[PDB]
This record gives structure tokens, C-alpha cells and sequence, in this order.
């Protein structure tokens, strides 16, 4: 489980797309 | 369009499942939880061929692609939220999972999505793995929070958190807040539901155990029990063994129970002196009581989780009954027979008898699946099996070290004055925790709860030392003599009357615990020689 | 130590002599009557203590219900918590639940002390007095907690009944800690009977009580114009008419409530509920045919 | 009732759903067993 | 230690005899003697004695 958490925190995050661009614009109005 | 459709059906799900009484109570308090406005998305969801610039666009297919991704993100957030919180938050998780289930159902009227179970198993990482994220976080929290920090209250059947100096804190990675649609639906609903589940954060009890049972299933429970056994094996044969061996030496070689005639005050003084080194042992509570409480909480978890499982099974079987030919006893008026009407009622519910109907009208594949399904439905643990006995039997084998039982008795029968058996050390520990503390000091029961005594009593019972403990216990002897003489003095700052009152309370608790353990733990005896003459 | 009294009944035959057989059967019958009475009374007291614990636990369960959180919602939109009762400071402070719990465990020691005893060649089994009383009491409490009143047309919200039934079951399950009894089988016996129109003793059940109330109270007031089906809410809801309704339809007909009802009634009960619904449609249909012929 | 059973007796519900999804007097017996588990039917057997 | 019933058999019958004697004594005197105080010839712990 300990190693299972590390393979979800470090192994997590490893664009001219309309959806992507729209997401970023919305994501700012929350964070 | 896909964004607002998902958000719309999530808010609908959240509203549908929101307690109606609470809604009206909030309205009267001038804080109406505002019902979401209805919309008209269905015609858009039914578009399979939008004709645009010569293309035929399947709008339904495109919406589904996004709505399915949103469903998965909701489920990931629910499980991730659990992973960042303690065990008490599992009730909140269950509610949120149920809102997600309702969301999927509402969306499934118009869209084709993966089955909810498939979605859930994937998010739970329980497709290519045997135990999901929820099961693994439960054990994680048991090991790091529940066992070390909780105090069982046997009268209310609830666990609560220990006192501040014993509270073993560890930093939690608090999840970044996503958009309301990925939770309960709106800010208002998020606030409403987090208030609803606020009640469940201050204890662990039957509702938490009920949820744990469902979410883990038979396989999760099995692995948690098996692992709790390993924690106990590690504690008993490790640090506890180490401190028992240490304290057995510090313990007075011999300790006789002084005769009634000395009086209760003098007997109290005697015990104070004789057990001074156990009393003054700096790590008795921080290490010895702590590790025992963890053993107790582990054994309590097993008992209580078995009981929840039994409640879950019995309810399943009640709902299975009509499809499984099982009928309750019917009332017989005069001029009727019990066998006559029971057969006649069996006729009425024959169209509901599942296996016979499929055997009549179904395929060999359908018949075989139903036969297997029927066997799984009727055969539950509550039917004729139990677990707690097996748990206890296996813990006994962890006590093979010679200092639990000590050397063979001098008299060929039993030790009496000698302090070479665990129960005698426990008696010294009991002496310590029966001592009254200041009015603004925390007590042993406030710090460790019942688990401490469950562990200590479990060791005694499994060693078969409970009768000798009952006879030879120091505190029980003091109580016995005080009852007789009725004297009340403050001996070494211990007011005798208060001391013997506490002893009675723990005596009651011990007897309940010992009796329970003995009950669940459901031959030839050692015989002795009569005197023999020199003649033969 | 109460089990000592029934055990003493085994002694009674030792007082007789071969020269006075006239009194033997009278003394025999006295030993059986007393043994039976002692064991019945021990079982009744355990039953009473269990009922009291159940009542205490139903209160604790009620305190968990969403309705109690309203204050918290309102004060957050402007600018005694469960568990506190379990936070023990000292065992010398004796709660009602402590007293009930202790009295229960002490008495169950006696009830479970011996599997059976033989008094004048008759065999008495103490735990069977407890089993029997628990069945009867569980039945009694379930119908009681339904809070049904014909005259005022009142009945418990299914969700609240289910919550109380669950608390009861939790307490009753714990009895297996103290006595060699199968509580699962008393659950079976009591709860499966509740799914029928009448129980094994010919008495009304939760099924018959709820079935009657939904038709005679809820659906009758829909016809009278005070309640409407809200597909948006998946519930029947009170209309803002000039009326004298004593209940909120949504609190008896929404998703959670109907799910709670189904938990209690099960397939047998829900099937009976529907059959009664269908009877009323039959009557409406027969009336429509008359208008068609006309 | 449907949602309660699918949670309490899923192995039985599975077999019932399959059996319903795959004559006119014989088909009523499938429907009565289906509606007993809360499955919506095209023709209501109780009606 | 059930083996002790061998050598200590006498104590068993002594104990039974002594306790039996006290019970029958109390029985007849409670029924037949006027009380000096309210607690006279009332033993609230008699069941414990009979049980053992
Ligand atoms: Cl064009
Ligand atoms: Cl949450
Ligand atoms: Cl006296």
C-alpha cells in the first residue's frame, strides 16, 4: 500500500485542443 | 453541452436523495436548499444524425464520450477523497458513491455507458487487482489510526478518540477541490451533505461497520482479519513479549495475599510497597498499555465486523426467500391443518420459485448459471458458521514462549504466592490502573477504553489462567477484605473507598470479558496419588 | 446467581419417603411449576433489559438522522454531538446504559450457565425461554415502532422505522456474546412473518399496516386534490391547497422512503402492496366500462 | 424494490434479468417472476 | 484443578454441610422471629451462597 501510494503521487503526471483550452479557462475560476 | 448535461444530472441525483425532512427544516430556518431548475436536454441526447456541412454527426455518441469521462472522474474523486481522510469518513464515501450510482442511472435512460460496477471497479483499481483502493485504505487507517488511537466503550458499542498526549498524528495530503458537479452537484448540496455526514466523524460504530462490510465484501474482510492477526502476532511476540519478560523480573519473586486480620488499609499499604516498581515503571502506559490497547482494538474489530456481516447476510437471505421457496409459518384457524395451508401457500408463490422456472423454460447455460447463483445466495456464514473462535484459537498459538506460563509449580498443582505467570503481572497492572487519579487528570478508561482489558483478559483466557486470576488477584483481595471491615483511610494518597469502588468496576468489566471469551472458546484431568505405605 | 433457584427445584424429590406416596406427586408438580416460573421470569427480565438497551440505541440512531443538521446548515449560510456520550472520563460515573448493560450480562451468565436441568425426570432448557421471549418481544416492538393510528391516520416514516429496526437488530445480535442462542433464526422468524398480510398468530403486520395507509390515507388525498405525483422529484408531494393534511407526502413516497419500505416489506410485502393497488384499479376500470356502455 | 434487490440478491437478479430479456401464456410466468423482483414489464401481470 | 477433588474430598462435603446448615437456620428464624431492626434475618446475598 505504501508503494501503491508512491505509484500514484510520483506516477501521476508522466496543447491546441479546444477541450483542453476550455478546461484551463474554467479551472482558473475554482483554484 | 456535455459539461452542463452531466452537471444537470448530478445535481438531480443529489437533490433526489437529499432527506426531505432536512429540506423542510432548512426552509423553516430561513435557509432553503434551492431546488435546481428543470431542463430539456433529451431531444439533444436523442440526436443520432445531425446534418451539418454534408456530415452526419452522432451527437449522442459524442456527448456519451464526455459524460462517461465525467462519471469516471467523479468516482476517482470520491475514492481519492476517502484516501485523504480517516476511517470515519467511509460513511460519507458511501453516500457519495450512491449519488454517483443515481447519476449513472439517470444518464443511462438516454446514454449507453459502461456498467456502474465496471466503472466503480476500475476507479477502485479492483479489475486487475484482488483488493481495491477502498479495502487497502481501510487497513491502512486501521493500522495507523484506529488501533492506536481509539477507545472502545462497551456500553454504547462505540469507539472514540484517545486523549491528546496519546493521539498519534500523521500528516494527510488534503485533496485539491474539484468542481461541484464531480461531488454532490452544487456548493449548496456539498455543504448540505458534508453537514449530514458530520455526525459520523466523532466515533466509529455500527453504521461505519455496516459500510465497511459492504465495501470490502467477503474477500476484503478475510484479508483484513488475516492481516490483523499478523499485527497481533507481531505485537505479542515482539514488543509486548519484550516488556512482559522485563516486568516479570522487576515483579516481586513471591507475593502472598495477607490475611483479613491485617485490615484493608494495611493490605493496601502492603500492595503499594510490594508493587512499587510496577507502579513507577515509566513506560507502563506509553508502551505497555498502548500496545495492549492495539491488540484489544484488533480483536474487537474482528468480533464487531463478524456481527455486521451476520446482519448483512440475514437481510440478504430475507430478500432471497420468496425466490427460494422459503415461506414463514402461517396462522391456522380451527378446522384447518398446518400442512394443508403451507402446501397451498407454496402453490401461490410457485411462479416466483426461480430455479424450477428456469429449469422449465431456460437454456442449459441459463440453468447452470442460476444453479450456481442459487448456491451462492443461500449459503452464507450466518447459516451455520462463525469466525471469532478461529481468531482466538490462532492467537493462542502466538503465546508459545515459556514466560507466559512460567516454570512448573513447586507443589505439583499450581503457583499461589509466586509471580511467574502472566495473570500475576496483569494483577500488578490492574493495581496501577485502579489507583484513583486527580479530578483534572485523565484516567486509563479515558485514554485506552475497553480494548486494553479485552487484550489483557484474552491473554489470561487463552493461557487458561482466568480461574487462578480470579482467586489470586491483588485488587480483588483488597476489595474482599474492605467489604468485610468497611474501613476507609487515605493510604499513600489512595483513598481506600474510592480505590475499591474502581476495583469493583473493573472486576465487573473483566468478568463480562472473560465470560464472553470463554463462551466463544466453547479432556482427561491430572490426577493425584493417595498416600502409599512402605509395605508396597 | 439466579440460576440457583431453578437448580434447587431438583432437590424437592429428596424430601419424600416410601411411606407417604400420597404427597409425592404434589411435591413433584410443585417442583416443575416453580422451575418453569423461575426460568420464565429470568427470561422476561433479560427481555426487559434488552428492550431498554434497544430504546437507548434507537435514540442514538435517531440522533444521526439528517433532520438534526438543519441548524448547522443555516448558521453556515449566515456568517450535543454524537459520540460525546461514549467519551468516558471515569467508570465511577454510571450511565443508564452502563446499568442496563451490566444487569444484562450478569443475568445472561445465569441463563447460559447450564445447557439444561432435570427436575423430576422433566428436562428444562433455560435459553429456550429467552429465545421465545425475544421472538415475541421483537415482533411486539416492530409493530409498536410503526406508530400506527387508524383514527388520526398516522404511521411512522418507513426510513425511521427501518433505522430503529436496525438498531434493535444490532443489540439483539450482541446477545450471542452472552448466550448460546442463534439470533439469526429469531431474525428470520420475526422478520419474514412481517412480510405477510397477517403473522403466524393472525395479527396485523407492517405490510398490512403500510399497505392500508398508502391507499386509505396517501392515495386517497391525491384523489381529493391535495397531493400530486412529481416525476421531477420521484415522489408524491403536498399541493398548496386549503387543506388539513397531518403528513408530508414526500416524506412517505420519495426514493429513500420507498427503498426503506422495500427493505422491510421485501418481495412478499411489496407484491401484496401492488395486489391491493391493482384491486383499486379494477374498481375504477369496472366503472369506466359502465360509462362506455352508456 | 428493484434497486434494493439488485443490492441484496445480485446473483438472483442477474439470472432474472437475463431470463426476461431473452408464446403469450408462458411469457406471463416470466413476467410475474420479473415484476416480483421489481423489473419493469411491457405487460403488467398483476394488472 | 479437578484432581484436587481426590485429596480434598472432605472439604467439599464440609463446605456443603456448613452452608446448608446456615441456610436452614436462616429459613426457620426469618419466618419465626420478630425483627429488632428492618435488616434482621434478611440476607440479600443468599443466592450467591446457594449458587456455589
Ligand atoms: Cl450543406
Ligand atoms: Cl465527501
Ligand atoms: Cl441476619
Amino acid at each position: 500500500i505504501r508503494k501503491g501510494i508512491q505509484l500514484r503521487k510520483v506516477e501521476e503526471q508522466r496543447e491546441n485542443d479546444v477541450a483542453t483550452i476550455l478546461s484551463r479557462r474554467i479551472a482558473v475560476e475554482y483554484s | 453541452l456535455a459539461d452542463q448535461i452531466f452537471a444537470y444530472y448530478k445535481v438531480m441525483a443529489g437533490s433526489l436523495l437529499l432527506d426531505k425532512r432536512l429540506r423542510s427544516e432548512c426552509k423553516n430556518q430561513g435557509a432553503t436548499i434551492h431546488l435546481p431548475p428543470s431542463n430539456r436536454y433529451e431531444t439533444l441526447l436523442k440526436q443520432r444524425h445531425v446534418q451539418l456541412l454534408g456530415r452526419s454527426i452522432d451527437l449522442n455518441r459524442l456527448i456519451t464520450q464526455r459524460v462517461s469521462a465525467a462519471m469516471y472522474k467523479s468516482l476517482e474523486l470520491a475514492i481519492g477523497r476517502f484516501e485523504s481522510e480517516d476511517l470515519t469518513s467511509i460513511v460519507e464515501l458511501d453516500g457519495l458513491l450512491e449519488i454517483n450510482r443515481m447519476t449513472h442511472k439517470l444518464l443511462s435512460r438516454y446514454l449507453t455507458l459502461d456498467g456502474f460496477d465496471a466503472m466503480f471497479r476500475e476507479a477502485n483499481h479492483n479489475v486487475s487487482a484482488p483488493y481495491g483502493r477502498i479495502t487497502l485504505h481501510v487497513f491502512w487507517e486501521l493500522n495507523y489510526d484506529f488501533l492506536p488511537n481509539y477507545c472502545y466503550n462497551g456500553s454504547t458499542n462505540r469507539f472514540v478518540r484517545t486523549v491528546l498526549p496519546f493521539s498519534q498524528e500523521f500528516q494527510r495530503d488534503k485533496q485539491p477541490n474539484a468542481q461541484p458537479q464531480y461531488l454532490h452537484g452544487s456548493k449548496a448540496l456539498n455543504l448540505a451533505y458534508s453537514s449530514i455526514y458530520g455526525s459520523y466523524r466523532n466515533f466509529v460504530g455500527p453504521p461505519h461497520f455496516q459500510v465497511i462490510c459492504r465495501l470490502l465484501g467477503y474477500q476484503g474482510i478475510a484479508v483484513v482479519m488475516e492481516e490483523l492477526l499478523k499485527v497481533v502476532k507481531s505485537l505479542l511476540q515482539g514488543t509486548i513479549l519484550q516488556y512482559v519478560k522485563t516486568l516479570m523480573e522487576v515483579m516481586p519473586k513471591i507475593c502472598r495475599l495477607p490475611r483479613h486480620e491485617y485490615g484493608s488499609p494495611g493490605i493496601l499499604e502492603f500492595f503499594h510497597h510490594q508493587l512499587k516498581d510496577i507502579v513507577e515503571y515509566a513506560e507502563l502506559k506509553t508502551v505497555c498499555f498502548q500496545n495492549l490497547r492495539e491488540v484489544g482494538n484488533a480483536i474487537l474489530f474482528c468480533l464487531l465486523i463478524e456481527q455486521s456481516l451476520s446482519l448483512e447476510e440475514v437481510c440478504d437471505l430475507l430478500h432471497a426467500a420468496p425466490f427460494q421457496n422459503i415461506l414463514p409459518r402461517v396462522h391456522v384457524k380451527e378446522g384447518e391443518r398446518l400442512d394443508a395451508k403451507m402446501k397451498r401457500l407454496e402453490s401461490k408463490y410457485a411462479p416466483l420459485h426461480l430455479v424450477p422456472l428456469i429449469e422449465r423454460l431456460g437454456t442449459p447455460q441459463q440453468i447452470a448459471i442460476a444453479r450456481e447463483g442459487d448456491l451462492l445466495t443461500k449459503e452464507r456464514l450466518c447459516c451455520g458458521l462463525s469466525m471469532f473462535e478461529v481468531i482466538l484459537t490462532r492467537i493462542r498459538s502466538f503465546l508459545d514462549d515459556p514466560i507466559w506460563r512460567g516454570p512448573l509449580p513447586s507443589n505439583g498443582v499450581m503457583h499461589v504466592d509466586e509471580c511467574v505467570e502472566f495473570h500475576r503481572l496483569w494483577s500488578a497492572m490492574q493495581f496501577v490502573y485502579c489507583i484513583p487519579v486527580g479530578t483534572h487528570e485523565f484516567t486509563v478508561e479515558q485514554c485506552f477504553g475497553d480494548g486494553l482489558h479485552w487484550a489483557g483478559c484474552m491473554i489470561i483466557v487463552l493461557l487458561g489462567q482466568q480461574r487462578r486470576f480470579a482467586v489470586l488477584d491483588f485488587c480483588y483481595h483488597l476489595l474482599k477484605v474492605q467489604k468485610h471491615d468497611g474501613k476507609d483511610e487515605i493510604i499513600k494518597n489512595v483513598p481506600l473507598k474510592k480505590m475499591v469502588e474502581r476495583i469493583r468496576k473493573f472486576q465487573i468489566l473483566n468478568d463480562e470479558i472473560i465470560t464472553i471469551l470463554d463462551k466463544y472458546l466453547k479432556e482427561h484431568v491430572r490426577c493425584f496419588q493417595p498416600p502409599i505405605h512402605q509395605s508396597l | 446467581y439466579s440460576i440457583a433457584f431453578p437448580l434447587l427445584c431438583t432437590h424437592f424429590m429428596s424430601c419424600t419417603h416410601e411411606l407417604c406416596p400420597e404427597e409425592r406427586h404434589h411435591i413433584g408438580d410443585r417442583s416443575l411449576s416453580l422451575c418453569n416460573m423461575f426460568l420464565d421470569e429470568m427470561a422476561k427480565q433479560a427481555r426487559n433489559l434488552i428492550t431498554d438497551i434497544c430504546t437507548e440505541q434507537c435514540t442514538l440512531s435517531d440522533q444521526l438522522l439528517p433532520k438534526h443538521c438543519a441548524k448547522t446548515i443555516s448558521q453556515a449560510v449566515n456568517k450535543e454531538k454524537p459520540g460525546v456520550e461514549s467519551m468516558r472520563k471515569n467508570r465511577l460515573v454510571v450511565t443508564n446504559l452502563d446499568k442496563l448493560h451490566t444487569a444484562l450480562s450478569e443475568l445472561c451468565f445465569s441463563i447460559n450457565y447450564v445447557p439444561n436441568m432435570v427436575v423430576w425426570e422433566h428436562t428444562f432448557t433455560p435459553r429456550e425461554y429467552l429465545t421465545s421471549h425475544l421472538e415475541i418481544r421483537f415482533t411486539k416492538s416492530i409493530v409498536g415502532m410503526t406508530m400506527y393510528n387508524q383514527a388520526t391516520q398516522e404511521i411512522a416514516k418507513p426510513s425511521e422505522l427501518l433505522t430503529s429496526v436496525r438498531a434493535y437488530m444490532t443489540v439483539l445480535q450482541s446477545i450471542e456474546n452472552y448466550v448460546q442462542i442463534d439470533i439469526t433464526r429469531v431474525f428470520n422468524n420475526v422478520l419474514l412473518q412481517q412480510t405477510q398480510h397477517l403473522d403466524s398468530h393472525g395479527e396485523p403486520t407492517i405490510t398490512s399496516l403500510y399497505t392500508n395507509w398508502y391507499l386509505e390515507t396517501l392515495l386517497r388525498q391525491v384523489s381529493n386534490g391535495h397531493i400530486a405525483y412529481f416525476p421531477a422529484m420521484k415522489a408524491f408531494v403536498n399541493l398548496p391547497t386549503e387543506n388539513e393534511l397531518t403528513f408530508n407526502a414526500e416524506e412517505y413516497s420519495d426514493i429513500s422512503e420507498m427503498r426503506s419500505l422495500s427493505e422491510l416489506l421485501g418481495p412478499y410485502g411489496m407484491k401484496f402492496l401492488s395486489e391491493s393497488l391493482m384491486w383499486h384499479i379494477s374498481s375504477q376500470v369496472a366503472e369506466l366500462k359502465k360509462l362506455v356502455v352508456e | 424494490l428493484r434497486d434494493v434487490l439488485s443490492y441484496h440478491i445480485p446473483f438472483l437478479v442477474s439470472s432474472i434479468e437475463d431470463f426476461k430479456d431473452h408464446d403469450m401464456k408462458v411469457a406471463m410466468n416470466v413476467y410475474e417472476l420479473s415484476s416480483a423482483a421489481g423489473l419493469p414489464c411491457e405487460i403488467d401481470p398483476a394488472l | 484443578q479437578p484432581g484436587l477433588l481426590g485429596p480434598k474430598a472432605l472439604f467439599v462435603f464440609m463446605a456443603l454441610s456448613f452452608a446448608r446448615d446456615e441456610i436452614i437456620w436462616l429459613l426457620r428464624h426469618a419466618d419465626n422471629m420478630p425483627k429488632k431492626s428492618a435488616d434482621d434475618f434478611i440476607d440479600k446475598h443468599i443466592a450467591e451462597l446457594i449458587f456455589y
